[PDB]
């Protein structure tokens, strides 16, 4: 948090990346730094490696890759996931006679549905757009 | 609610007034995200996508949500309706349907070539019956390796029909055509018949079978695609 | 035993324990590691001449040198010789009792005074109406030399004086204690 | 896409475009679902997707309710659509997994070191030379522009005068700005979330950061122009590497009537002509689906060399010999012949670029080469077995051809016809169906009038050279 | 330590299960809070 | 094997007496014959 793309690149897409290299059955690593502070490092394998033995193998060499960067980095935790970016369905939910409001949709919809449909068979990730309710206090600065 | 966080208590004024979360703030119900904004056909709705888990059978896990959307289905405001914006798996099953319909074409019109050629229907039926047997006993033997029913093995089948039925025309065309030359019984003729044919029998297979056998063992993406052609060739070819 | 499940099972016992540690140990690094195999050659980079400063040639390799040879064919682990350098504040117990200022003191000018500031976005989604404008705004505030580190101020003397951080301590760029220096046929150099 | 620093409201109303297009196409649309802020790229308030499905397959029956119709009539759209970057229609690929989207996927890379100015340059002059070229379509980039950025500046030493803290500062910019979620309340059993942040109208524009106080040590309110000033800059969003270099990504797609490899090969040219421009050391490297489709490509030969000697040594073995195996493999051109001529015909009259030289042409040749094979052998070795009886090498092969004239044809047309349906085929995967078909009809046509002509003069030759 | 059942659900218990997604093979969770202050999570994956 | 070690002894009494904390005193020597990491910049790109 805080940092420009420049700095994330020096100091923790870099290292992560010099870190991977020397993994067994991998292909090509991908990898990007955003203005916002966030970094992404992809590594793509090859054909007939076990998916769960890469995620193993990323985390063993993650772990001591960790203690090289920023302090503030290590705060916010390195996540490390397996998935593909390509949809297999979209569903829509919308009220065809108006009587549920949006908010109402979209709560719903976080509330009742996306964990249980998470938890199916075969499921790997499940993205939502519309966004559950939650508590926002907006401060004036004027009368602070 | 929102009155008790409107209340929460902040400080004193040196007069001695209180200042609480009112005073400076606006509070309020709203969304724990603000950065997208979806429609269904340019209404506001909600989306779900879904992301298939790293080798999983696509259409069995589309059969799973829908079952369990369905048993959600029964407990939802009145109001709210769902309704499938994007998927994929009917062109899979649009697929299929049409590699089985063109298998079914393919066997009918080798036995019409065949019965042109074996001009009799006794004749013509021997290497009929040769089609299921090979076929079924295909797809037995490659399930024990766990290959499963998809486009190129049954491309693969549809490619295997026309030389499954060499061996058993190459058999029946030579005891016909001596049955004519020498006018013996049946089985006189067939004893002579598979006495004289059997080397070119085991030619046939021979090739047929080591043709397809390298591509079984490459690498890769390409390899995988090999892969299913060649070991569907190969078992059909032996069991013919 | 497979040696990757036996460290990922080793490191997951681990997270159990880190919120026990001392809090100093967290902020050094926990490390796992295994066995493995062994070098197969250790390169040493050096200067003939005494011509380039060891830091200069520690900062060259892992600069330039370290990333791409992790990235030839057959490599499997890349290791450098030699850590890396510091900031290190020395303080004198002459000059800070002379202003009645302690160890703490430093420490927490330390940390108040350098840091990195968070700013959001222009225009960010909940947004006024006819908002045109949507721009990242980042701020700079770190420290970024030792004479930034020298004139940290302290606090102010009776008579009006500015007390910094110079005036109690010695500012330079030190070595990183845990890993000491290494050299090559008796000179200053660093290996991989 | 839409330009640099855009909003979300005029990312919506491009897209509120954008829908009307689609849903007007009453033919060939059903429903659209779109999302404004989200792109495959990353999260942006100016970027946006659309899901389009069609209706039913039997429904559209016209050339002008395709697929390929309608990528044309949208892809209009981006020209009319003012306020937009590029608004691309896509398909999918053949195989969803392997990638997103359809077409090619290029990696430029800086492997000299030169910057991400130079880099940029590069790839501008890489966009236009692909727009003017005739055999590409919708190429762009794929990622994000470099955008006005605003830069604030902290003084620390006016902050330090002051008695504030850059940690103070943090905390309050900070949560004023982004936002927070500080903890959790209840609502209806479920724990949702409290979130704290500047109401909308104090964090617009630079002026709304003259609003912003922070307590000193002294616990008074010092204004955040006290030690602050900001600026607006240039620069990059999201940078990118691909194998430790830095690097760009460049989309595109094959133009009608073009193939996969030929689009692959105008990129390859169009990058040749960067270092006669000024521009030197960058190179590129096909990755995702273009990856795949090199390295198929590229192992057919030994594919084709492989099966041809197991063949070989097959027939060494089971007959004995080395000059029946010769005389097999001898005649191989002739039904290779007629694959290749069906495809390209079919490619040329057809206006397909699906008929190519891709994976499905290659298992159809192996299965070519095997009937070839299989053809031979039916007459060599009764001719060879004739021979062993006493009769000579002429009267013997020219039996066994007469004899086994018969048997060859017959189950050479049941193979020509157990594929006939393939070729003949019609939607839902008939691009395969036709590579497979088309390539196993030709390559049987040129064996049965070919073939059978060249095996008899074969077998006679070799065991001719070397007789017994 | 020092909670009660209700306290430990909404701070604890549900935490962890919204993290529980994505598993290859899970048939079912059970979670159980209690006065004590404990939590229990017990995920159940398929047969193989 | 077994080297000599030099040990402080604090008089709780003593510090009382003269007004200063048990904690002032651990964090004095703490930071000034211990020392002490506080937090990192960014010098060039390099994490120091
Ligand atoms: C005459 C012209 C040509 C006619 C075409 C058939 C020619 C002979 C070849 C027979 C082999 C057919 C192979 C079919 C492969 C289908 C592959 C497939 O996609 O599977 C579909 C289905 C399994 O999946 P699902 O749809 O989930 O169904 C399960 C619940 N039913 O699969 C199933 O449910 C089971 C399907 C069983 C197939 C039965 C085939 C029986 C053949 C019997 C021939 C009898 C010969 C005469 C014998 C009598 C004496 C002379
Ligand atoms: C005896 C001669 C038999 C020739 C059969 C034809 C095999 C063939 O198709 O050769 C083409 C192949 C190169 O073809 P291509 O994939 O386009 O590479 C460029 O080139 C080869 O595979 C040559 C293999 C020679 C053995
Ligand atoms: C043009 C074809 C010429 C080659 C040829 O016709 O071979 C015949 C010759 C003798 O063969 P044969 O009469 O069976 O003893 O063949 C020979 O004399 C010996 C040939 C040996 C072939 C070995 C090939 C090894 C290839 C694997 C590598």
């Amino acid at each position: 948090p805080g940092a420009s793309a420049e700095t994330v690149e020096n100091t923790v897409t870099q290292i992560i990346e010099q870190q991977m290299n020397g993994l067994d059955g991998l292909r090509y690593i991908s990898s990007n730094s955003a203005g916002n502070g966030q970094a992404s490092i992809q590594l793509n394998f090859e054909q007939g490696v076990d998916p769960d033995i890469a995620q193993v193998q990323v985390q063993n060499k993650l772990q001591s890759a960790t203690a090289l960067l920023p302090e503030d980095v290590q705060r916010q935790g390195v996540t490390v996931t397996k998935s593909g970016a390509s949809f297999l369905q979209v569903i829509a939910f919308y009220s065809p006679d108006n009587n549920l409001s949006d908010s109402d949709i979209k709560d719903y919809v976080n509330s009742s549905i996306k964990e249980p449909l998470s938890r199916v068979a075969g499921v790997g990730e499940v993205q939502v757009f519309g966004g559950s309710y939650a508590m926002r206090i907006w401060l004036d600065p004027a009368k602070l | 609610t929102p009155e008790q966080f409107k209340n929460i208590f902040l400080k004193n004024t040196a007069s001695g007034a209180e200042v609480r979360l009112k005073d400076v703030a606006r509070v309020e119900l709203g969304s724990d995200n603000y950065q997208f904004d979806s429609k269904f056909n340019g209404k506001p709705a909600a989306g779900l996508a879904i992301k298939i888990a790293t080798g999983a059978n696509a259409l069995d896990t589309a059969e799973a949500v829908e079952q369990r959307l369905s048993e959600l289905r029964k407990n939802y405001p009145t109001g709210l309706a769902d309704k499938l914006a994007y998927d994929t798996t009917p062109f899979i099953r649009l697929s299929i349907e049409s590699v089985v319909h063109t298998l079914i074409e393919a066997v009918i019109l080798v036995f019409i070539v065949m019965f042109l050629f074996l001009q009799n229907w006794r004749a013509t039926i021997i290497p009929t019956l040769a089609v299921p047997v090979v076929v079924l006993g295909t797809f037995a033997v490659i399930n024990i390796f766990g290959f499963s029913i998809n486009t190129l093995t049954m491309f693969a089948m549809v490619l295997a029909i026309g030389l499954l039925v060499d061996d058993a025309i190459v058999v029946v065309e030579n005891v016909e055509r001596v049955m004519s030359e020498d006018h013996t019984d049946p089985v006189t003729a067939t004893s002579r018949s598979m006495q004289q044919i059997s080397g070119a029998l085991v030619g046939i297979t021979s090739v047929l079978t080591a043709v397809f056998v390298p591509m079984a063992f490459f690498g890769g993406t390409t390899g995988v695609i090999y892969r299913q052609f060649s070991i569907t060739l190969v078992t059909a070819m032996v069991l013919s | 035993v497979d040696p990757d499940i036996a460290q990922v099972q080793v490191q997951n016992k681990l997270q159990s324990a880190t919120a026990l540690l001392p809090e100093d140990v967290q902020r050094q690094g926990v490390t796992v590691t295994k066995s493995g195999a062994s070098f197969l050659q250790v390169i040493a980079f050096y200067s003939p001449d005494n011509n380039l400063s060891d830091s200069d040639i520690k900062d060259y390799v892992n600069s330039s040198i370290k990333e791409p040879l992790s990235r030839v064919a057959g490599v499997g682990e890349v290791q450098v010789f030699g850590g890396s350098y510091a900031m290190r504040i020395w303080l004198d117990p002459a000059k800070l009792t002379s202003y009645q200022l302690t160890p703490s003191d430093i420490a927490t000018a330390l940390q108040a005074q350098n840091s990195q500031v968070a700013v959001g976005q222009l225009g960010g989604a909940p947004a006024v109406q006819g908002q045109v404008l949507n721009a990242t705004v980042n701020a700079q505030s770190l420290l970024q030399t030792p004479e930034q580190f020298k004139n940290i101020f302290l606090k102010n003397t009776a008579s009006g004086a500015e007390v910094r951080l110079k005036d109690v301590a010695r500012v330079e760029l030190g070595s990183d204690n845990y890993q000491f220096d290494s050299k090559f046929n008796g000179k200053p150099a660093a290996g991989l | 896409q839409l330009p640099p620093n855009a909003t979300l409201d005029r990312t919506g109303k491009v897209i509120d475009t954008m829908t009307n297009f689609f849903m007007n196409e009453k033919d060939t649309v059903e429903s659209i679902f779109t999302v404004s802020g989200f792109s495959f790229t990353g999260v942006g308030q100016n970027a946006g997707i659309g899901f389009v499905k069609l209706k039913d397959w039997s429904k559209r029956t016209t050339p002008e309710t395709q697929i390929g119709s309608l990528i044309q009539r949208g892809m209009a759209l981006n020209m009319i659509i003012k306020d937009a970057s590029y608004v691309m229609p896509l398909q999918l690929p053949a195989m969803p997994e392997l990638g997103v989207t359809a077409g090619f996927n290029l990696q430029l890379k800086d492997s000299s070191g030169q910057g991400h100015e130079k880099l940029i340059a590069a790839r501008n002059t890489i966009l236009g030379l692909a727009s003017q070229d005739k055999r590409l379509v919708g190429v762009r980039p794929n990622g994000q522009e470099d955008t006005p950025q605003y830069q604030i500046n902290v003084d620390q030493a006016q902050a330090g005068a002051m008695g504030v803290s850059i940690a103070e500062i943090n905390n309050t910019m900070r949560i004023a700005w982004g936002g927070s979620y500080i903890n959790d309340f209840v609502d209806r059993g479920r724990v949702k979330k409290v979130y704290v942040q500047g109401d909308a109208g104090s964090r617009m524009m630079p002026e709304d950061l003259n609003k912003w106080y922070v307590r000193n040590n002294k616990g008074e309110m010092v204004p955040f122009s006290a030690f602050a000033t900001g600026e607006w800059t240039y620069g990059s969003p999201r940078l990118e590497r691909y194998n430790g270099v830095s690097s760009v990504n460049i989309q595109g797609t094959p133009a009608p009537g073009v193939s996969s490899g030929d689009a692959m090969k105008a990129m390859e040219e169009i990058i040749g002509k960067l270092p006669s421009m000024g521009l030197q050391g960058f190179d590129y490297e096909w990755t995702g689906l273009s990856l795949e489709e090199r390295e198929s490509g590229a192992q057919a030969p030994f594919l084709y060399a492989l099966s041809l000697l197991i063949v070989f040594l097959c027939l060494a073995a089971l007959y004995e010999s080395w000059s029946i195996p010769f005389s097999v493999l001898l005649v191989v051109p002739l039904g290779v012949i007629g694959a290749i001529v069906l495809t390209y015909l079919g490619m040329i009259i057809k206006g397909d670029p699906n008929l190519s030289n891709n994976i499905y042409f290659q298992v159809a040749i192996i299965a070519v080469i095997g009937l070839s094979a299989k053809n031979a052998i039916l007459i060599v070795e009764f001719a060879k077995e004739l021979q062993e009886k006493g009769e000579d090498l002429l009267d013997a092969t020219l039996h066994a051809a007469k004899m086994r004239l018969r048997p060859i044809i017959m189950t050479t047309l049941a193979f020509g016809f157990g594929v006939l349906p393939l070729a003949l085929s019609t939607g839902a995967g008939a691009g395969s169906q036709h590579s497979v078909g088309f390539g196993v009809l030709g390559g049987v046509l040129s064996a049965t009038f070919l073939g059978i002509f060249f095996i008899p003069v074969f077998y006679v030759w070799i065991r001719s050279i070397f007789k017994y």
